[PDB]
């Protein structure tokens, strides 16, 4: 009854989308050919939320893959589970954005956005009642940032009453991948603060921290980080696909977590996460899950939650569990750390419980936190942008594409206003 | 002869309805497919030959919870038309439940209530199950009660609601929804029975010796309370009270129509052996604050009226002696202008227990319904939460975007303050 | 899908191209006859059946050097019309290469590039290999760059050039040609990768333990560098970088486009056994002055932008750790206005080794493209030599007799002084 | 592609021409009948630069022989390799110059130069692209000096864009073979400074010194001197005939060596040169070659290079070698002797390498030096000319042929200007 469409932009977006679709197919018992092979009918009752029935009992994911270079598209086509995607959904260009926001937003993005919007319009018209849109992309790149921004703007113009979710990776604090990262990040945030409903900020350094300290992984690989992100993504929308005691869809989480429209930047977390040698040394119960949530070590954003205050918190639990334990433990964790919770919002925590746990686990849970410590990341990105723009470095690359310095100034001012607001409500 | 219609709204109302109808089917010997191998006529309709269908309506703006009913064990029990489902939930938003999403489906529900009413010859009233904190269970419930009062008028309507707990709450915007729903349904509900999840959690942990109570246990206990209330209609006793008697004996003033329910005895099989459960001891247990089903302290309040529903092997003389003993106790107090504050009801059929349940089989039981000024404390804490949240205008835009107005917020605040003032004036 | 076209000009360019195409044929398993027993299409075209022809153009104003190609082992590899030869060499004269002899052959070369580009669908840009000191490699290369910029425009052009060395130089009039060609191709270049002869001599003598390096070893090393640069296009990896990304990440200002190249690890088989070649230490080795491919001092300069290209068994976490360790080091420094100074690209294909070569087979390799202000020192020594020679008007009549004017010398001097001023101003 | 046409004038010119053609034929594997008998195809790839294919796989040299008496031509025709020359190329008179510049330039030169010019014009039109001309002659003779200068003037009129080289033997300081040597030498250099591109000065006593001290030759003969000169001549143009790593033709050497048009007088040298006994006592390496180059004993001009400064230096190496050694040793020899190198010319040395070494030798190299010390030779010739012209000795021999004393004064002034410039740039 409720439908979710998927969009993947850029190399990072495509890779996370591939991992997420593999995880979802594993959950629903669908083999890489599109034929259902599960046992429990619960895997099939709400399968339409992510899959389309295309005759012959074959299910095709409701996804659109977008990129300005064929490389990642070819890699995802040739890789595992690359067959199930519809060949018409692969919309790819030839030039490539070259890690430039202006190229992906103004030059090549303008050319490709018409075809991408046509495909997304056909997909949305094919469904009965879409819940909303979700997009995976990066804010440091040229294809991801600019193209996903233009796409979000176009859909928000077309479908104003639907939910827009994004799972975007923000630039890392310590070591950067691209030289021009701050420009793209600042412009992308400038557009996101207006054109989206909720954003989940992911940091690669946080994922490395998790994989090293918590998962005891000797040699982490990008596949593992995408695995963690996909686990979070599956955890968020679990109540739309399986029955439970207390159900919460995307709109419920939105109405519970964002008090003011510009304050919709969340940090996600997942539990449990244990190494190979450490499974035997813990009894998997609700106390351990809720302890693993409220911990800076387990956060997927490179921001310390104890440097600020939580505005709202959402905890989505999966598995057969007792509601009394959940409620009393949320109350207890609120009581013990009252210094980290905003005083003028009683009951900062919103709860939801789903009966079906992920395959292989008896219990699992997903944490979404709207804290004011994201001001640190925004502040440092703004500071780097100011340092670069002071000397007009790399400015001709963006200016030659038709961009103006006024756009840079507007983006800087908007980020400063947002950090001012986040400091104000602290 | 005289019939009764049940309406279940929202997730909580629907699940309570499943528990209640399972208990009714167990009591009257009706199989889950609707057959049985005639006082049940007040709750089940007879269709065709050897098929009994409940006189119930199930409403929810999202399909999953009622899809569970349509797929579950009691799929054959319910008429497929009287299970109404929407496509989008209200998402913990009173405005969506009232205006934006509520008005699309209310006409079909009203048609279904009317159709259930045509088959009624002696309809006594309506029972509504819902929660104060939810989106649909608040907004659509309020809209439904307004339309029902407009359409039917003098027929009594009774409420069974999930009042938000003082410190244990699930949602964040609960104070808004609670204040708005009381403001809207104050004048349209004849009487409301509130229960609290925290109190039932405590009762299950202490008296039933359960470590991890779930929602199913709470629903089972609530269904026991409801069955105790309606046993007078569904059977024949020595001294019985119907739906109208509750309203005419519990409300001293129209605006103060908020009694609370208390059930006894709630013990497991382990402790049932070491107690000779007489009438006097269960009557005493009904008055103790740790046994009450709403997290609140009757010690700081004053009783205006009490209703007792005796069930099973009970004789009137022991009842009268227990009432006298309660009256002499100085620890509890009745307000001065009510010299007589007790309503007594005695029934013969003992309480049936569901297989696999947590309660043990007992000879006698009591369901207490009393009006106490201590509800003003819970009202005050709710209003304080509302004031704290509304001082910053947090989450207002969600309600405004769906077609509401801040003037409605101010009106609800003023009305709840007036209700608190009325409670205080009654107290003295 | 996407294609890259190579141009080789002059003796140095032709020989470097020979080494490069040998390495490409080895990497893609193409026999010297063009047959093989599909990512190679970016460098090889497919004609008929079982034949691959390189997308290259070889130009020289004297026939002997290309006659060696046409008579050598790879005579069957190249298309006979893409090996263009003149009759008279420019004789280390910029005027002869640019006007007198260049204009007789330029149109044929332009026609050949047009025919080659007609067969490409996703052409990325042009790679030109040439030498600064030679008459042809300066004059004709500048003419070619100007005409290419006029005709194609936005398509990127990259240069691999032989910088004149500080103390070891072959010709006498080299400063004249170097200054003139830099002044001419400043405005028509997107980025130029710079190498020097005695630098590679030192690397071969020290790290490779070779006593008497020849031109073949230098050309093999340059081939390895170019293969490392284009591996992102010719294969698939964890994180790829195309031609445009280099230009957009390494060039902060239009007139500052002279990064220097650096390759690691360059070690023989003797010392390969006694070293565990991981990511970290090769990353450090890429940053030391003794290993860079231009005889220059970076310790007295400031880095502006850094690009690292990893090949083989490399994981991103080790790359991140190595970059962090480099950043925390004080002995090297980054300019203030560039807080983020690194660009990372990772490829899966390990480097291939030619048979009989000097480098050993290694699991991982790094190509470093660094933009630093230290190039101003080599600039300054070049201007010192040019001014000292031009004070006496020595050899000017040779250039004037071919149709050049002393005003061109003055303009080149002024432009080079302006470039030095720009570098110095950016440095602070 | 590039063709060189050879000219021989006078007795000395004809003798060195015969020796040079013998050496070249041996290098290219051509028997004294004109038929190819070598093995390596490299001998035949660029054979057209000196030989014409005259049908029946027979090659004839592209050379013109000139003399005013049949004697030397009869001798060269009768001697070894005399048959390969084309009979029509023998242009001879009957009178003879009698060691008089006037007769060779005005009286008999005028009559015979038209026929010589026709022959060279035919030869040049036969070739497709000529590099230039080279002349072998003497400045102390009458036929050689006059005819060589007149021919040089005529060709420079006819072909102004082509390189003009001369290998001229100058009058020598200690002993003089002719009484009137300075007059002929004076007029010869007067014409040479204006009408040539580069001239290589050869001195007989320099060759005698090399043969005695270096080659340990007890009884040197003109054949050995001409053999050395031929070795130098073949070394100069080796890059035009054989492949190499770094190639330098005549034009490259000119543009690298002559900074001002009047300063094109070089002093050539050759290495290695060892006797029969001394061949065992050294290892043939680049250090020994470059040591033998920079030594006054090894130079073919009777001028000490240490009495002046080197303006430019060209070193043409033959054989398979490493370029690193070549560059490092040129730098080293530049550094050690900074007092003998001009300060306002960085990199006085130009290098070139050819893969094919001369037959019999593993390595060889040729040195061309443009040094100020030639001022000593010019000054000596000028002083002798002035000394004889003060007394008007032997002046009637030159006057009776039509010459005027003004020509003598002009030539004297030209030497004075030349020596003044050479001193100035010192
Ligand atoms: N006693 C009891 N209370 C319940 C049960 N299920 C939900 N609730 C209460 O309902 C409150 C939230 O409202 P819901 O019923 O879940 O939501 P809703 O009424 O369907 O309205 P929507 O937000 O539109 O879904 C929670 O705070 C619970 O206290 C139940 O099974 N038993
Ligand atoms: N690294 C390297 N440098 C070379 C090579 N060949 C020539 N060079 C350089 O080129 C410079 C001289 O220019 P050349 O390439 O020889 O001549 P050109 O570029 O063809 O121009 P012309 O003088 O007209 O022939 C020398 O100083 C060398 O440093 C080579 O194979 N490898
Ligand atoms: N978590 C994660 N991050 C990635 C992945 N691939 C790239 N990234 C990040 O994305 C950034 C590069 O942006 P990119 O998507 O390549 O630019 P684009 O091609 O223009 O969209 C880098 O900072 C990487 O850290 C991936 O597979 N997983
Ligand atoms: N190196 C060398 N010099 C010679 C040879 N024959 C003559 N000479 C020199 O030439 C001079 C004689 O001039 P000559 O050629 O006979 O006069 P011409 O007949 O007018 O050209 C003498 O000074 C000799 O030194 C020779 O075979 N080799
Ligand atoms: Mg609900
Ligand atoms: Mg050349």
């Amino acid at each position: 009854m409720r439908e979710i469409v998927h969009i993947q932009a850029g190399q990072c977006g495509n890779q996370i989308g591939a991992k997420f679709w593999e995880v979802i197919s594993d959950e629903h018992g669908i083999d890489p050919t599109g034929s259902y092979h599960g046992d429990s009918d619960l895997q099939l009752e709400r399968i339409n939320v992510y899959y389309n029935e295309a005759a012959g009992n074959k299910y095709v994911p409701r996804a659109i893959l977008v990129d300005l270079e064929p490389g990642t598209m070819d890699s995802v086509r040739s890789g595992p589970f690359g067959q199930i995607f519809r060949p018409d959904n692969f919309v790819f260009g030839q030039s490539g954005a070259g890690n430039n926001w202006a190229k992906g937003h103004y030059t090549e993005g303008a050319e490709l956005v018409d075809s991408v919007l046509d495909v997304v319009r056909k997909e949305s018209e094919s469904c009965d009642c879409l819940q909303g849109f979700q997009l995976t992309h990066s804010l440091g790149g040229g294809t991801g940032s600019g193209m996903g921004t233009l796409l979000i703007s176009k859909i928000r113009e077309e479908y104003p009453d639907r939910i827009m979710n994004t799972f975007s990776v923000v630039p890392s604090p310590k070591v950067s991948d691209t030289v021009v990262e701050p420009y793209n990040a600042t412009l992308s945030v400038h557009q996101l603060v207006e054109n989206t409903d909720e954003t989940y900020c992911i940091d690669n350094e946080a994922l490395y921290d998790i994989c090293f300290r918590t998962l005891k992984l000797t040699t982490p690989t990008y596949g593992d980080l995408n695995h963690l992100v996909s686990a979070t993504m599956s955890g968020v929308t679990t109540c739309l696909r399986f029955p439970g005691q207390l159900n919460a869809d995307l709109r419920k989480l939105a109405v519970n977590m964002v008090p003011f429209p510009r304050l919709h930047f969340f940090m996600p977390g997942f539990a449990p996460l244990t190494s190979r040698g450490s499974q035997q040394y813990r009894a998997l119960t609700v106390p351990e899950l809720t302890q693993q949530m409220f911990d800076a070590k387990n956060m997927m954003a490179a921001c310390d939650p104890r440097h600020g205050r939580y505005l709202t918190v959402a905890a989505v639990f999966r598995g057969r569990m007792s509601m009394k334990e959940v409620d009393e433990q949320m109350l207890n964790v609120q009581n013990k750390n009252s210094s980290y919770f905003v005083e003028w919002i009683p009951n900062n925590v919103k709860t939801a419980v789903c009966d079906i746990p992920p395959r292989g686990l008896k219990m699992s849970a997903t944490f979404i936190g709207n804290s004011t410590a994201i001001q640190e990341l925004f502040k440092r990105i703004s500071e780097q942008f100011t340092a670069m723009f002071r000397r007009k470095a790399f400015l001709h690359w963006y200016t030659g594409e038709g961009m103006d310095e006024m756009e840079f100034t507007e983006a800087e001012s908007n980020m400063n206003d947002l950090v001012s607001e986040y400091q104000q409500y602290q | 002869m005289r019939e009764c219609i049940s309406i279940h709204v929202g997730q909580a109302g629907v699940q309570i309805g499943n528990a209640c109808w399972e208990l009714y089917c167990l009591e009257h010997g009706i199989q889950p497919d609707g057959q049985m191998p005639d006082s049940f006529n007040t709750f089940f309709s007879e269709t065709g030959a050897g098929k009994h269908v409940p006189r119930a309506v199930f409403v929810d703006l999202e399909p999953t919870v009622i899809d569970e009913v349509r797929t579950g064990t009691y799929r054959q029990l319910f008429h497929p038309e009287q299970l109404i489902t929407g496509k989008e939930d209200a998402a913990n938003n009173y405005a969506r439940g009232h205006y934006t999403i509520g008005k699309e489906i209310i006409d079909l529900v009203l048609d279904r209530i009317r159709k259930l009413a045509d088959q009624c010859t002696g309809l006594q009233g309506f029972l509504v199950f819902h929660s104060f904190g939810g989106g649909t269970g608040s907004g659509f419930t309020s809209l439904l009660m307004e339309r029902l009062s407009v359409d039917y008028g003098k027929k009594s309507k009774l409420e069974f609601s999930i009042y938000p707990a003082p410190q244990v709450s699930t949602a964040v915007v609960e104070p808004y929804n609670s204040i708005l729903t009381t403001h809207t349904t104050l004048e349209h509900s004849d009487c409301a029975f509130m229960v609290d999840n925290e109190a039932i959690y405590d009762i299950c942990r202490r008296n039933l010796d359960i470590e991890r109570p779930t929602y199913t246990n709470l629903n089972r206990l609530i269904s026991q309370i409801v069955s105790s209330i309606t046993a007078s209609l569904r059977f024949d006793g020595a001294l019985n009270v119907d739906l109208t008697e509750f309203q005419t004996n519990l409300v001293p003033y129209p605006r103060i129509h908020f009694p609370l329910a208390t059930y006894a005895p709630v013990i497991s099989a382990e402790k049932a052996y070491h107690e000779q459960l007489s009438v006097a001891e269960i009557t005493n247990a009904c008055f103790e604050p740790a046994n009450q089903m709403v997290k609140c302290d009757p010690r700081h309040g004053k009783y205006m009226a009490c209703c007792l529903l005796y069930r099973g092997d009970v004789v009137p003389k022991d009842v009268n002696a227990a009432i006298a003993t309660i009256k002499t106790k100085r620890s509890i107090q009745f307000v001065d202008w009510c010299p007589t504050g007790f309503k007594v009801g005695i029934n013969y059929q003992p309480p049936t227990v569901v297989p696999g349940g947590d309660l043990a089989k007992v000879q006698r039981a009591v369901c207490m319904l009393s009006n106490t000024t201590a509800i003003a404390e819970a009202w005050a804490r709710l209003d304080h939460k509302f004031d704290l949240m509304y001082a910053k205008r947090a989450f207002v835009h969600w309600y405004v975007g769906e077609g509401m107005e801040e003037g409605e917020f101010s009106e609800a605040r003023e009305d709840m303050a007036a209700l608190e003032k009325d409670y205080e004036e009654v107290g003295v």
